[PDB]
């Protein structure tokens, strides 16, 4: 993902066809790395729903009104 | 992000279709890929190799690592192109071989060139190289590395193929991307789960998805169209109709309490009819004061291609009667689970010619000939009663008619007289026939069906081909085949029990059980071909016309309409009969003014009196000589009527070598 | 009752049928299953060699291959009753004093077989004898495919098509409707039309071999099954139980 | 009966058979064996794990007179965790609040008990029940078993970690509330957290909520392993269902036992490759993935037994497998054809043009090459993996067609072809066919003594198939006389000395792949020929191995035959010299095929054999030993009469399995005489290039997943059938109080069809599970396999049945159902029909003990088999007779079985109902189990139950009974005036566990039956001294506990194990 853009920028910096200093498709097996993704929040949960929406529903669960 | 949908996606066309709201997803950032060429490339790919290697190779390919092929002439034209005007020889070449190539007028006499050329390989210079012996797995696995791949052959699968030499030597992303092949190489790639593998209309996408879900089903990141609609937010063709299924259940509210009896499903109702009938997830009474079905549930069951339940999975034919072993009277609709498109125009309908629909004996004809006569979407009539021939009519112009002719078959069986005794003899208390006795009756029925009915049917169908193009019902399959019927042969059935229809209707003119026996005779007279779900004709009949008025509507009646018909020259002693009638938008009829309507010739016999209060008319007879009319000659964008009688706007008339003439405004 | 639902455009015949058509079914089924297991039908050179609408009078041969290819196996390996130069001593033996001979001729051999009894059972048998050996492997130019089924009444599923039976799928829809002819006689002007039949063309090549196979198969099931089940007079029974079509039956056409 | 015959026609239409396997299935067995699909094991549930929903029945009186509308929380639109209604009950509904990936197509969905739930108990075996209402009471146990099977199979999901959000209200102590996805999610929180609600009132909900422990809400435990990553698992307090939590915990335990991490995947794909390709696996802290693949050994062996039982004496299912392995050997083998080498070497044979015979040119017509000759060689090479089910023999047409004299030259070549081709085939009678091939050709030339008049010397050599048609003169070489049959004396010693020798090669990876073989140890394969591992990687032509020695000695036998003195003077010298030169050259032809079969083919068979859709199945090879030739490899699938031990019932209840298939002898010896290498072949480059695309697939990892379900459904079948029939396995029965019939073999077969249809509806399967066992007698099932040698000595394998999860969970659900039969809509005990007229407010699901009576009650008449009614004469009372022979009037307390009423439901109604309605008799009808409706009534008005109970009594049938109607009063919260009510049907046992709470939003319940919020369920809130994990699961279900929630990811194998091309 994020190494393909770096290799493409590497090719554009030298204006050549294929890049020479590659960051992806190396010999190193790097399957256990993590990038700082936008999927996790600061707790550890996921972000299927945004945080302010979660808070808004968590406090709109219990509100009261005037009696009829 | 990359999700996969079960339909062919091109970037420029499926955006105009929309193609994602069509599955049920409300929706920029959604960029479409062009997977148009990979399906034809797959079709060329499958005839050489097996299936599993090709599919299991294509599965492991991401659609974000952008790349391309390269195809080169094999060896002799490869060295000849380097011999030619460009010296574009790469640096991988042999130091002696380029030196022998930079000279002039090389030939067979040069031993020093030929000795090195006979030991030269393409794999020395170009690496990685796809040869014809490589597996399809290693093609894609080598393709996912280095953004260009050199080949030798055309038969590759994946990205676009570009060529290396001139032909004289040969023999842009966004955040959300959709496609039609689920990738596996990324931990996150997704497949939609709207429709199953049984309703995918491409027959290569279906073959692909069955093999994907056969082995990789645990590791697919699976999502629903509702979750796709969550992730996104925070000319106009006819014969492409969205379809869904109705998940309902029959309820028995006797008094107070209600029970639930069955859990049914109704597979491919069109969405436009459900929108225009205005039905929702609520309860419905589907009977009238009589007990007849209330004219909309009847139409819903006549549009579908199936009705089964969900606990078992056998076919469920509902009871049309009101006798209660099982009466369906109340319906509770509970949802719509899959959604896809379908091409309403079938395969057998190629040339414009009459339609023979084969229905069984006790199918609902008296209701559908009332309903289809009373439909009008535009300034035309879709299917009037004057264009429909009953199954009854073919055997009635005879010394005593075919039903009464086989009514007196009882004279000839030992111990059988007084027809009630025959009907008691064949059927038991169950009204299921005995195995031998029905065939013993059939061996006397059959020469009356063949040697007596079929020549009259052949004569009658020639006459009906002469006086226009009509729609002919038929009882059995072989009734339209022993008589040499000309037209499209349609084998149909309805989702109802046709048997108990034969005991509801009185005024049957004979034995009320005798006509059930006569229905069994026709059911055994037909061949063993599978009928094809009357909704398969009714969607063709209704749904293109209803989709048409949403975009043709109120443009102008003068210049949306046009008609095809036969044209006689004016120089006659004492003219334009219509053949079809076409309604389309302005640009389509402007595209219909060309495509000349010659190379179509008839012989019109035109002699009759005025018959009705409409203006001057003569019921002519046209007999087409040449080839009949293709449908792609008309369009895919313009609806057209299917049936028409023949008349023109006193004196006499004779054989006229007519031609067609497209008129419009 | 003696059919199941469609596998695409083909209904299969259940073997618990009461009719005689299962003996027609098993010969074509065994024929397809034994021709598909041969090694010669799978190198691309022999497929190229065997590669090497309407019809009128003054393209069926691209898709109707395996019908002919399994007709040849019946004519030359299963029941060698066809003599397709040696016809003379056959009749000189058959005309001798101690033996008799029965001249059996089929009237209307072209109008004989249709989808009603023969072609349906044959295209159900060839679609099943082939799919064991050939699984996914394509033919000359037609690829593998898939089509839904309702073979068992329990469920329905996808069941990928081999590719050799893909021609059976595309070809049974041609046999299911009938043939289209076109005429124009020079002996009467203004006489030019088209016509729909169920009969076959007159003098083709592949229209002889499968008719001979269909002759010999029905004669064998006559002498085996229908014979003893429908007669008294055990002289007739003893006569029927003594002869088979390998020993005395010769057919070349109708 | 004109209208009635229509009902008979429809009722005979609707009884169609559900199973149509009447057509053949051996076109589908082949496709299943070559490619079987995987099941769907891991599926994620993002909702909350429950199956019981609390439904309101009767709404509360939200305006009234005695209490203002400003009291209730409903007036202020305050959301409450429980329905603020007058009567609330618990019903059962699986997967509400379940945003699953896809459903299992299972559902136990129940209507509230005021409606009719009879359609759940007529689903299975009521073909012959007429009415829409009503079900056969002899089918109740089987209906409940299928309902519990659906109820288990609908809960096989894994809990998903969604995401949290700390609240900002002061309702909690800053707790962390879960947020679950969906289109409309702002109303789940009131349901999901009962203790979050504020407490305004002295309503019963607010009396419950404020009497609990506060710090048991939301999150309380997480595992944070990395910065900025998903937490792997949390423990949350929320509304749940401890039965469902138990099921998903056991399912997670099974899938965690199946787990592997990619280090041993790297090791297994290295050992399976035998070093010819290497793969990698990273060295870093893991992101805690889940790849379920390691299974036990017995699960693999059982599926192997089922596949061997599938291929039964057919030879058209197993033929495409050998044809597949032919193409697979052809893809990676280095050897190729060279058809021109014989045509090149036979160009320098010295002979004369004057002769009519031509020994140089006869072999080229006898042995023509056609480039399609490896297609018949690689099948014989692939048949070495299967001798148990496949016995490759030489075709019938490859024999010399009734003998053939040795004076003939063409038959002399035909002997040479068979003598080279026979050691390659795995048929055990190959040496005796090789001997009798020569002994047929020498008749009247040299004679040897036979065994009988049938298997004589001129008897055809292809007719020796059984290992004791072997002649005595073959195994005693001394019986062949050295001076009257010297050439046969030679050929017998050549067979007994130079026939090849079996060996063993060690394929397989025992760690990740469960070894599939049986009667051989794991990690070994048996070859018919001998192998030696090569030391060089640049191979070159050598002459020292068994196949070249075999060819040389056959050539030297033919040299001694042409140099015999009875045989030479029939020829001329220019013909004898040409034949001797042809043989001396044909010995020293230069072909690579015997070297290849020695050194390289045993390596690449072991490379291929683990990665194979049908694993190897071998019994031991043997040369020439008569006493160790295997016959009758045979599987069993059932026991017999009363012998319940498989080792005893194995020998007489098996099915012999195996086929012969025919190959031609010409095409094998063309391959043996003509085969060469590439020009510069180097093996560590060639195999590393060839094997590399093969080891990127995962199809064997899918077959390992399918074997779980194939072993699992068998134990599920045994456990579920043993609850209705009498089996031999020790099982635990709980559902004996539910009545059922005496099941037969047809009933057991039908119930097992429903079992495996429901089994493969879930897990997303589409072909052929458990039908090989289903085809005969599913009551007594067992799985074993055996063969024997010629001397009657039998080996056998009886694999153990390993642990099953679904079979444990069904029994767990039955253990809960024994104490919570009420929630599934079933009552226990029996009913008592009698006129009870009072103004009291007790409920008929909990009657007072004054009204019931039993068999121990004094003065109660018991009725059994004998139902003989004497009529009344001249005003005397009619009488019915006792079990003890008495004769009593229509008065008092009676006890019936239900079947006695069902057999006489018309004749009893006219005699009894007018006395039950107005008179003074009360009938107890023993049933055991029954479903029930609940018709409520306003207790301020009159209410007669006769229109309900007469409609119940008149619908009783010898087939079916409808559900039993009751009349329960509606409880209120202020004082009401009472009206008399008449009711007729009451229960016997306690029957009121289904009630949840009455007058939920109200201070107290005054009139009618009351029940507070059940404290014994919500144990973690109400008991401050109980641990959070504790469940009292066999008694109650508690509706609230801690549930763990995982966030493991399931990547494919090729996303973590690369392969380094």
């Amino acid at each position: 993902d994020e190494a393909d853009d770096a290799t493409k920028k590497q090719a554009k910096d030298t204006e050549k066809a294929k890049a020479q200093v590659t960051y992806s498709d190396t010999g190193i097996n790097n399957a256990n790395e993590l990038s700082r993704s936008g999927n996790v929040d600061n707790e550890g949960g996921s972000n299927q729903k945004p945080m302010s929406t979660r808070i808004a529903e968590a406090t709109s669960a219990i509100v009261s009104k005037h009696p009829a | 992000a990359y999700i996969a949908v079960p339909a062919v996606v091109d970037s420029r066309s499926s955006e105009a279709i929309g193609l994602l709201e069509s599955f049920g997803v409300d929706a920029n950032d959604v960029s479409y890929q062009d997977h148009d060429y990979v399906v034809d490339q797959l079709q060329y790919m499958l005839d050489g190799y097996e299936a599993g290697d090709v599919i299991d190779a294509l599965v492991y390919r991401n659609w974000l690592h952008h790349s391309v092929y390269c195809l080169l002439p094999p060896k002799s034209q490869l060295l000849e192109y380097w011999k030619s005007n460009p010296s574009v020889i790469p640096d991988n070449v042999d130091r002696r071989l380029r030196k022998r190539l930079m000279l002039k007028k090389d030939l067979r006499k040069d031993d020093e060139y030929n000795q090195l050329a006979r030991a030269f390989k393409i794999s020395d210079v170009y690496a990685p190289l796809i040869s014809s012996t490589t597996s399809p797995m290693t093609m894609i696995q080598n393709l996912n590395q280095g953004e260009i791949v050199y080949t030798t052959t055309d038969r590759v699968i994946g990205a676009r193929v570009l060529l290396y030499a001139p032909r004289k030597y040969y023999a842009p992303h966004s955040r959300f991307n959709v496609g039609t092949f689920p990738s596996i190489a990324t931990p996150k790639c997704s497949v939609m789960s709207g429709v199953d593998i049984e309703s995918i209309p491409n027959e290569f996408i279906k073959l692909f998805y069955q093999r994907v879900k056969s082995i990789h089903a645990n590791i697919l990141n699976d999502i629903s169209p509702q979750i796709v609609s969550d992730m996104i937010n925070r000319h106009v063709d006819v014969y492409r109709v969205d379809v869904v299924n109705v998940l309902f259940e029959v309820v028995d509210v006797a008094d107070g309490l209600r029970s639930v009896s069955r859990k049914l499903i109704m597979h491919t109702v069109p969405v436009c009819i459900l929108e225009l009938l205005g039905i929702e997830i609520a309860d419905y009474c589907i009977r009238q004061e009589d007990g007849m079905f209330t004219d909309w549930f009847l139409l819903l069951t006549m549009l579908s291609d199936g009705l089964t339940d969900r606990r078992t999975h056998c076919q469920y034919l509902i009871n049309p009667s009101s006798m209660p072993p099982d009466v369906i009277l109340n319906i509770s609709i509970t949802g719509f689970i899959n959604r896809h498109t379908i091409d309403v125009m079938p395969d057998v309908y190629d040339f414009i010619k009459p339609i023979g629909a084969v229905l069984p004996k006790g199918s609902f004809k008296s209701t559908i000939m009332r309903v289809l006569d009373s439909i009008s979407v535009l300034g035309v009539k879709i299917m009037p009663r004057a264009h429909v021939v009953d199954s009854d009519e073919v055997g009635e112009q005879m010394e005593p008619t075919f039903e009464h002719a086989v009514m007196e078959i009882y004279k000839g069986i030992a111990g059988v007289d007084s027809l009630d005794d025959l009907t008691k003899w064949v059927l038991n208390s169950d009204l299921v026939p005995h195995d031998d006795r029905l065939g013993q009756l059939f061996q006397a029925f059959l020469p009356l069906a063949k040697d007596l009915l079929a020549p009259m049917a052949r004569q009658f169908y020639d006459n009906s081909m002469s006086e226009g193009r009509l729609l002919t019902f038929a009882h059995a399959d072989s009734e339209l085949l022993n008589a040499n019927y000309f037209g499209h042969l349609l084998r149909l059935k309805i989702p109802y029990i046709t048997e108990v229809n034969l005991m509801i209707r009185k005024n049957r003119e004979g034995g009320e059980l005798f006509q059930l026996v006569l229905s069994y005779l026709y059911k055994m007279y037909a061949t063993s071909a599978q009928p094809k779900w009357f909704g398969s004709l009714l969607r063709l009949l209704i749904c293109p016309w209803l989709h048409m008025e949403k975009l043709i509507g109120e443009a102008d009646p003068a210049s949306t309409s046009a008609e095809i018909g036969w044209h006689v020259p004016r120089e006659q002693l004492m003219g334009f009969i219509p053949y079809v009638s076409i309604r389309a938008p302005r640009l389509v009829i402007e595209e219909l003014m060309e495509k000349n309507w010659g190379q179509y010739h008839a012989q019109v016999i035109v002699t009759d009196q005025l018959v009705v209060g409409e203006p001057r008319r003569v019921s002519a007879k046209a007999v087409i000589k040449g080839n009949h009319l293709p449908v792609k000659l008309i369009s895919r964008f313009a609806c057209f009527t299917l049936t028409s009688k023949y008349e023109m706007r006193t004196g006499r008339g004779a054989a006229y070598n007519a031609r067609l003439a497209f008129r419009s405004d | 009752k003696d059919w199941t639902g469609p596998i695409g455009e083909i209904r299969i015949l259940k073997d618990t049928t009461s009719s005689i058509a299962r003996y027609l079914y098993r010969t074509w089924y065994l024929a397809a299953a034994r021709m598909a297991a041969q090694p010669r039908t799978w190198d691309p050179l022999f497929q190229a060699i065997m590669r090497s609408a309407d019809t009128s009078m003054g393209p069926q041969q691209q898709v109707s291959a395996p019908h002919t290819l399994t007709a040849d196996y019946i004519n030359y390996h299963m029941n060698l009753s066809t003599t397709s130069e040696k016809v003379i001593p056959l009749g000189v033996y058959a005309s001798s004093p101690p033996n008799q001979s029965i001249n059996i001729d089929i009237s209307a051999c072209d109008a004989s077989i249709t989808w009603d009894f023969f072609l349906s059972v044959i295209m159900a048998a060839i679609h099943e004898g082939v799919a064991s050996s050939s699984i996914g492997k394509p033919f000359m130019g037609v690829p593998a495919s898939i089509v839904n089924d309702e073979s068992v009444v329990g469920v329905r599923a996808a069941r990928p098509i081999s590719g050799m039976q893909n021609m059976i799928q595309h070809l049974s829809k041609l046999y299911k409707r009938g043939f289209s002819y076109r005429v124009n006689d020079s002996f009467s002007p203004g006489n030019d039309f088209t016509h729909m039949t169920t009969t076959f063309p007159s003098g083709s090549t592949a229209t002889s071999t499968e008719h001979t196979a269909n002759n010999s198969t029905m004669m064998e099931t006559f002498l085996t099954v229908w014979g003893p089940e429908h007669t008294d007079d055990p002289d007739v029974l003893r006569l029927m139980k003594s002869l088979t079509i390998q020993r005395n039956y010769v057919c070349q056409g109708d | 009966e004109i209208q009635r015959h229509i009902t008979e026609f429809i009722s005979s239409w609707q009884n169609h058979p559900i199973v149509q396997v009447s057509a053949d299935v051996e076109n589908r067995k082949t496709a299943q064996l070559l490619h079987a699909d995987t099941p769907r094991l891991v599926t994620w549930d993002a909702g909350l794990c429950t199956s019981f929903k609390i439904v309101p029945i009767v709404p509360a009186q939200v305006p009234q007179d005695v209490l203002a509308y400003t009291f209730f929380t409903s007036s202020y639109a305050i959301q409450s965790p429980f329905p603020e209604a007058a009567v609330s009950r618990i019903v059962v509904h699986t997967r509400w609040a379940s945003n699953v990936d896809f459903d299992r197509d299972s559902s136990v969905i129940m209507a509230p008990p005021t409606e009719n739930n009879i359609h759940l108990f007529k689903q299975l075996l009521n073909t012959e029940t007429l009415s829409v209402r009503g079900a056969n009471p002899l089918m109740f146990r089987a209906n409940v078993l299928h309902m519990l099977l659906e109820f288990v199979l609908d809960n096989l999901y894994l809990n998903r970690h969604t995401g949290f959000s700390q609240d900002h209200t002061p309702f909690t102590e800053g707790a962390n509330l879960r947020s679950l996805p969906g289109p409309d999610a702002e109303k789940w929180y009131s349901i999901m957290y009962p203790t979050r609600m504020g407490t305004p009132n002295v309503s019963k909900i607010c009396n419950f909520v404020a009497s609990c422990v506060r710090n048991r809400v939301g999150r309380f435990d997480r595992a944070q392993m990395m910065n900025g990553a998903m937490s792997e698992w949390v423990d949350v307090f929320e509304t749940s269902d401890a039965l469902t939590v138990s099921i998903r915990g056991r399912w997670m335990a099974r899938l965690a036992r199946m787990n592997i991490n990619p280090t041993e995947i790297e090791w297994a794909l290295t050992e399976c490759a035998q070093g010819y390709v290497t793969v990698t696996s990273p060295y870093a802290p893991s992101v805690n993935r889940l790849m379920p693949y390691r299974i036990s050994n017995a699960e693999r062996q059982i599926s192997q037994i089922i596949r061997v039982m599938n291929i039964g004496n057919n030879a058209t299912v197993i033929q495409p497998v050998l044809q597949d392995i032919s193409v697979l050997l052809q893809r990676i083998s280095p050897l190729q054809i060279d058809p021109t080498i014989i045509s090149n070497t036979m160009s320098t044979v010295s002979e004369s043009t004057t002769q009519t015979l031509s020994p140089a040119s006869s072999i080229l017509g006898k042995l023509r090459p056609s480039n399609s000759d490896f297609s018949s060689f690689r099948v014989a090479l692939a048949g070495w993996l299967y001798n148990g089910v496949v016995t490759t023999v030489i075709d019938d047409s490859s024999y010399p067609k009734d003998g053939g004299s040795v004076t003939s030259l063409e038959n002399l070549w035909d002997f040479f072809i068979l003598a080279l081709a026979l050691p390659l085939t795995t048929d055990p009678c190959a040496p005796v066919k090789a001997f009798m091939t020569l002994a047929n050709m020498m008749v009247g030339f040299e004679t040897i003594p036979m065994d009988n008049q049938i298997y004589t010397q001129s008897r055809r050599a292809s007719a020796f198939s059984t290992p004791h048609t072997w002649p005595r003169c073959f195994m005693n070489i001394q019986l062949i006389s050295p001076i009257d049959a010297p050439i046969l004396r030679q050929w017998a010693e050549i067979i007994h000395r130079y026939w090849p020798n079996p060996s063993q090669i060690r394929y397989g990876t025992p760690n990740v792949f469960g070894s599939a073989n049986l009667f051989t140890p794991p990690e070994v394969l048996l070859l018919p020929i001998d192998h030696q591992p090569a030391n060089v990687t640049t191979p070159t032509l050598d002459f020292t191995n068994e196949l070249t020695n075999w060819r040389a000695r056959v050539c030297e036998l033919m040299k001694n035959l042409v140099d015999n003195q009875r045989y030479q003077p029939g020829w001329t010298q220019s013909l004898v010299s040409s034949m001797r030169g042809t043989l001396g050259k044909l010995k020293l032809i230069k072909s690579m095929t015997p070297m290849y079969l020695q050194q390289l083919a045993p390596v690449e068979l072991a490379v291929i054999a683990p990665m194979l859709p049908f694993p190897p199945f071998q019994v031991p090879y043997v040369r020439l030993d008569r006493d160790r030739v295997p016959t009758m490899v045979g599987v069993t699938r059932q026991s017999r009469d009363t012998i319940t031990q498989p080792a005893l019932s194995l020998s007489t209840t098996n099915t012999t399995v195996g086929v012969p298939l025919a190959l031609d002898a010409r095409a094998i010896t063309v391959a043996l005489l003509s085969g060469k290498y590439p020009p510069d072949l180097v093996t560590n480059v060639w195999y590393a290039d060839a094997i590399y695309p093969m080891y990127a697939d995962t199809e064997v990892f899918s077959n390992l997943q399918r074997d779980v379900i194939t072993c699992e459904a068998v134990q599920t079948l045994v456990t579920l059938v043993a609850q209705i029939s009498e089996t031999q396995y020790p099982v635990d029965r709980y559902l004996d109080w539910i009545p059922s019939l005496r099941a037969s073999a047809a009933t057991a077969a039908t119930f097992a069809e429903w079992v495996n249809t429901s089994m493969k509806t879930a897990f997303d399967l589409s072909d052929m599970l458990l039908e090989p066992l289903l085809s005969g007698d599913p009551r007594m099932t067992q799985l074993a396999i055996q063969y024997q040698q010629y001397n009657g000595r039998t080996f056998n394998v009886i694999p153990e049945m390993p642990g099953s999860v679904i079979a444990d969970c069904v029994q767990l659900t039955a253990e809960v159902f024994n104490h919570e039969y009420n929630l599934f809509g079933i009552a226990r005990g029996d009913i008592i029909i009698g006129r009870v007229q009072s103004t009291h407010l007790w409920s008929p699901l909990a009657p007072p003990p004054d009204l019931v009576f039993d068999r121990d009650t004094p003065g109660v008449h018991i009725f059994g088999r004998d139902c003989r009614i004497s009529f009344g004469m001249n005003g005397a009372a009619p009488m019915i007779r006792d079990e003890t022979g008495m004769m009593v009037p229509f008065e008092g307390n009676w006890i019936f079985p239900l079947a006695l009423w069902q057999m006489n439901t018309r004749y009893f109604n006219q005699q009894f109902d007018a006395w039950i309605k107005t008179g003074e008799l009360r009938i107890r009808i023993e049933m055991g189990a029954y479903p029930y409706m609940l018709h409520y009534y306003d207790p301020r008005q009159y209410a007669n139950a006769w229109n309900l109970t007469s409609a119940w009594l008149e619908e009783i049938t010898p087939t079916s009974i409808p559900s039993v109607p009751f009349m329960v009063p509606i409880s209120s919260d202020h004082d009401i005036s009472s009206a008399p009510a008449v009711q007729y049907i009451i229960s016997t046992e306690y029957n009121d566990r289904s009630l949840f709470c009455t007058n939920s939003s109200s201070p107290q319940t005054i009139a009618g039956p009351d029940k507070h919020i059940p404290v014994e369920r919500y144990n973690i809130l109400t008991n401050p001294d109980a641990p959070p994990t504790q469940i009292q699961l066999p008694e109650v279900v508690d509706l609230y506990n801690v549930v763990t929630r995982y966030a493991y990811e399931t990547p494919p194998i090729t996303a973590v194990v690369m392969g380094v091309p």
